[PDB]
């Protein structure tokens, strides 16, 4: 669903695009439609 | 459709419709996840805060 939204990439901190882990959590719980226990879980799911 | 965009910003754009409220209502639908302050911005609304 985020892919592509305007406030996931307002905070994508990075010019080659691996972009860092909190980008997903400041992007996702300033925008909404999404949780925090939703953020944590995924950042334990992603590629540290 | 987008003649109607240079009146957005102004206070007296609900002039003759009754429900005056409009900017308020669309901050309460919309705003909340969108910048508040982008509506505050392009719908005029100076000081939201």
């Amino acid at each position: 669903d985020i892919v592509g939204s305007e406030a996931f990439q307002d905070y994508v901190t990075d010019p080659r695009g691996l972009i860092s882990k909190k980008d997903f959590q400041k992007a996702m719980d300033s925008q909404k439609q999404f949780t925090g226990p939703e953020i944590q879980f995924l950042l334990s799911c992603s590629e540290a | 459709g987008q003649w109607d965009r240079l009146v957005l910003n102004t206070p007296s754009f609900p002039s003759n419709y009754w429900d005056k409220f409009v900017k308020r209502k669309v901050l309460d639908k919309h705003g909340d996840i969108f910048g508040r302050e982008r509506i505050a911005e392009l719908l005029g609304m100076d000081l939201a805060s």
